[PDB]
């Protein structure tokens, strides 16, 4: 359905470019800002850079009628070095289980994350904003 | 009934009004203190006017502050600048220091020693004064604290209030409880000197440098400069600015020395989750925010530099651009204590957290020597 | 129920402070940072000051379990200029009508407002930060 | 309605507040104490400022506090390095005693006799005083102390405040209430003796060893680098440090004798569970964790000391590797006189074991070391 | 039962206090070192500060036949930095799952915790060692 | 059953080698880490070196259904003369007995060992964490 949803800010608030990569929904579907009627193909999310100081949105809900809630996972990696993984994300808001989930893995010296928005105890997992500082 | 009249026409008296009080000695700068050595020649004769309107006032808004004030006149001082007849003459001692402090071979040693000379004789000379007693008490409940001060009048009597109020007409206990006018030992000089002992207290040297346009910054509103090529060694630079004619650079006047705070700090990368400077020492302050990765290990930024806070006065903003993202403030001088219309940059919202405070001050036009050939 | 709910970031990146009035919701109840359980009062949210760079946060939740959803407003004030309102809020996520509602009112030249976060196609509010400046 | 103007025109009464307040005497330092001895030469003339602005202060936050003070001026003592014509003059005696103890044969000799000339004539000066009375009074209660402290004014009359209060205008009863500039008594000495007699009496030899790596310890995130080669007889080294080039090794300038501290302190075994050094003195303080197992009988450990605390300063710690278990600080010197040496000692941030000593957190005073003396 | 429990040990390692607050246990009861029939209350926990290369020992357990597990919550704050939060750590021995849960979630990257011996699989949660730094 | 399990980990905070021999389990078995199901033989263990400042974690548990536990032993024996026997380290969980078993014996003079984080009262054994030292 609609009502289980995730939206996604990577906010680069450093001076060195960032990029996303094995950005996979297992389900739900990416849709566009605002509209979760209007399905967008994960290749446009799939590997693109994110400048400093820009916002990058990716929206995911579960398919109405349908009851799976979404899950997905992204890998953030630093273009400056062969793609080397930033930190890798992983999100949950279930049909049919209370918690949701929101976990960042993975770790390189080289970057800082900060991330808020997330709810964990019920509904939807929510708007969710990622800063990420190559420091 | 005695009077500063009685008194000021007496010598015996007159001199001891003088010599307690120290109106023949500067004010050197816990708190503002007179200094040991005199400054001016004993005057013949003072200046003043006699004023017995006294006062007792009480509020208790749990604070409850007391004020019993019994003025007995003001006392005048005439400076060069007055052109009067009578003018105080400065002690030949605090001259000749002032000559031999001008004589030295290169400009650090004459600094060290005028620093040395105002450190000694003080900064200011008290040129208007009000004569006569106050006694102030403040309490405050809640957990409690009581606080009586006595300034003027038989101070041996504080603790009783009637005794100290009837003991106000003696002359001997005749104090300085106000300040009305204060001027600069420097101007105190000749104008040759006086010149000269201005500039050379002057903590930075100046000079004006063409600027480059930092690469990049498109999405900002305006354009944003930086001093262009490699800033001669030994000198700083204080901020981005959207002047896109010339910027400045200041150099220190003064070594480092046990309790001297230095006109300028390093400043050091942020601990997390920002970019901007922040300045190794507590309370100094810089002009703009840094466009970019501040790095002091390098340059631009390995020779940025903060300021100290008596350099600086709050400015205002101009702002310019259509949003929370774009907005960037333009700093002004607010319209003797002039200050430099450098249009320092600073952006609005910096997109990390925990950035140091954001940059409001304008650097003074009286602590920069332009042109000194040094 | 729980499965509804808001959260709102107030951000002073201005240099004067912003005053919030009049919070008290409808619907629902506010609780503290991530637990639903602890249930807050809005006198403890009354009269606070956003200082300039800080950051307030507000979090509204539907109750235990309920047709309820929640519901709300307040108002931002200029502390200076008589606390004249500079924005007018209202959130709400109902449980019947499966589509959220954030509205902004107010006419205040002397101040911009920007916000962003909000989910209005179905499920809970989401989060919502709104940032604050004064021209 | 006399003032400090008054007296100090007047021989007697300047010469009576000079000797009541052991103004021509230095500070010896249960506490600072003046000195017997009279250091400098009676002046002519004092150089003073009057203040008058007495205060009456209490507090009840049951910790009572109350304190009334009364104040006369600030007297300033001239110093040589202001210059100025008058200067305070140093008593022949002193100065003779220096001279004596600059004229002995070997620099043991001169250390030793600066020792006891500085412990019988003191080790500062007091050049700005502030005179008056001060009267306070403490009473904390839960059991129940109370305490009066006077200092100036009629003492007789201590458990009376108003009489007190109305004796502080006597000049007699006048005495030191403040010290607001102290001097070092080798600062009066001219420039070449009191280079001299700074350089004596710095406490610890120094020299630069060049340095090696401790075999092993690849897990860390920095490379370990201890003196290389045997330590000079004598000579003690102050602990593992980062730096590539050189190491700091130290020596005693003095004999050890029964009543003074040593300026280094012996290092031991630890207790249990530990491999770490702990000192053999109470307060003492070494610079960087041991790296390996340390054993004061062999070494390199057998010539490891900890420092005086009077001898190191705090610093700050730099942070390297990626986890608590691979992480380890370096000591840097915080940046400002009494500078400190960049030694980078290096302090392990998680220690494997339990029960292990204090973490160090200290830097060396750049002040306590004599280098290229020849000694 | 007895048999699910937790022992939870904060191992301060840095050259800063670190304070533990809203020490919750929802589930099942806290007790003394080694003698879960001494109760204790969670006040002894609450607001202390654990000072460095100090340990910290927190001991969980289900009551003796109420068939519950035991579940509870905690936060690691800066006692300097305005009382910030570290990290929220949330431990779970549910009596019919057969799968415990220890979760360390929020973000600070002011501080290094680490943490190590719990177990998931089946069983009692194990006994959980926490490394703090404060970098 | 999986409910019944230990956890020892071995850590030289010394500066010497040690080794580990007559890795048993006389009940269970011993398995990989965070998992019960991957079964691991006792030759994975024995002759392996506990390098200084190294941590080495044994992880043993009873059959998945039934009334077995688990118990084992193991000596550690110091290789710089001639494989001396530092201790014995003999450990139980039965599934039929309501306290657990922890016990070291012998004693090496050369040697220092402590233990921590064993549980007795009932459940699982837990986690042990094991420090041993050559002084």
């Amino acid at each position: 359905a609609y009502a289980q949803w995730v939206i996604i800010i990577i906010h680069n608030v450093g001076s060195q470019d960032v990029k996303i990569k094995n950005l996979k929904a297992s389900w739900g579907k990416l849709h566009a800002d605002g509209d979760k009627d209007a399905e967008v193909s994960a290749s446009n999310y799939e590997g693109k850079i994110v400048k400093p100081d820009e916002k990058l949105q990716i929206n995911a809900s579960g398919r109405s009628d349908a009851a799976e809630g979404t899950t997905g996972t992204f890998d953030l990696v630093d273009p400056a070095d062969g793609d080397k993984q930033v930190r890798h994300f992983y999100w949950d808001s279930p049909w049919g289980s209370k918690t949701n989930t929101w976990t960042v893995s993975g770790s390189n010296t080289k970057w800082m994350i900060e991330y808020s928005g997330q709810n964990l105890d019920s509904g939807a997992l929510g708007t969710i904003t990622v800063d990420t500082l190559k420091k | 009934g005695d009077t500063l009249n009685d008194v000021i026409q007496d010598p015996t008296r007159r001199n001891k009004l003088i010599n307690d009080n120290n109106l023949l000695k500067g004010i050197i700068m816990d708190g503002p203190v007179p200094s040991s050595r005199e400054l001016i020649v004993r005057p013949d004769t003072l200046r003043a006017i006699i004023n017995n309107r006294a006062t007792i006032e009480t509020t208790t808004m749990m604070y409850t502050s007391s004020r019993c004030l019994f003025p007995q006149g003001r006392i005048d001082f005439t400076t060069p600048d007055s052109g009067f007849d009578d003018v105080i003459k400065l002690s030949p001692q605090f001259t000749s220091g002032v000559q031999a402090a001008l004589a030295k071979a290169t400009g650090t040693e004459k600094r060290e020693a005028l620093q040395n000379l105002f450190q000694e004789y003080g900064c200011v000379f008290r040129t208007k004064v009000h004569i006569g007693g106050v006694l102030s008490a403040h309490t405050m409940e809640t957990k409690l604290n009581v606080k009586y001060i006595v300034n003027g009048g038989d101070y041996t009597k504080i603790q009783n209030t009637e005794e100290w109020v009837a003991s106000t007409n003696q002359s001997e206990h005749w104090r300085v409880i106000e300040v009305t006018e204060v001027t600069a030992v420097a101007d105190l000089l000749p104008q040759p000197i006086r010149g000269q002992v201005k500039d050379l207290l002057k903590p930075l040297l100046g000079k004006w440098v063409d600027v480059e346009k930092v690469p990049g910054l498109e999405s900002l509103p305006v354009s944003v400069y930086r001093p262009k090529g490699a800033i001669p060694a030994g000198w700083f630079w204080l901020g981005d600015t959207a002047d896109a004619s010339k910027a400045l650079l200041v150099k220190p006047t003064l070594p480092a020395r046990s309790g001297r705070n230095p006109a300028l700090t390093s400043l050091h990368q942020g601990s997390g989750m920002t970019e901007q400077p922040f300045v190794d020492l507590p309370q100094y302050q810089y002009l703009s925010t840094y466009f970019g990765s501040f790095a002091h290990d390098t340059p631009p930024g390995s020779t940025l530099r903060g300021l100290r806070p008596d350099h600086v006065l709050p400015g205002r903003y101009e702002m310019h651009g259509d949003t929370i993202s774009t907005a960037v403030y333009v700093t002004r001088p607010v319209d003797e204590d002039e200050c430099f219309d450098l249009k320092s940059l600073v952006r609005v919202k910096l997109p990390g957290s925990g950035n140091p405070p954001k940059p409001r001050s304008a650097l003074k036009k009286s602590m920069v020597l332009f042109d000194s050939g040094e």
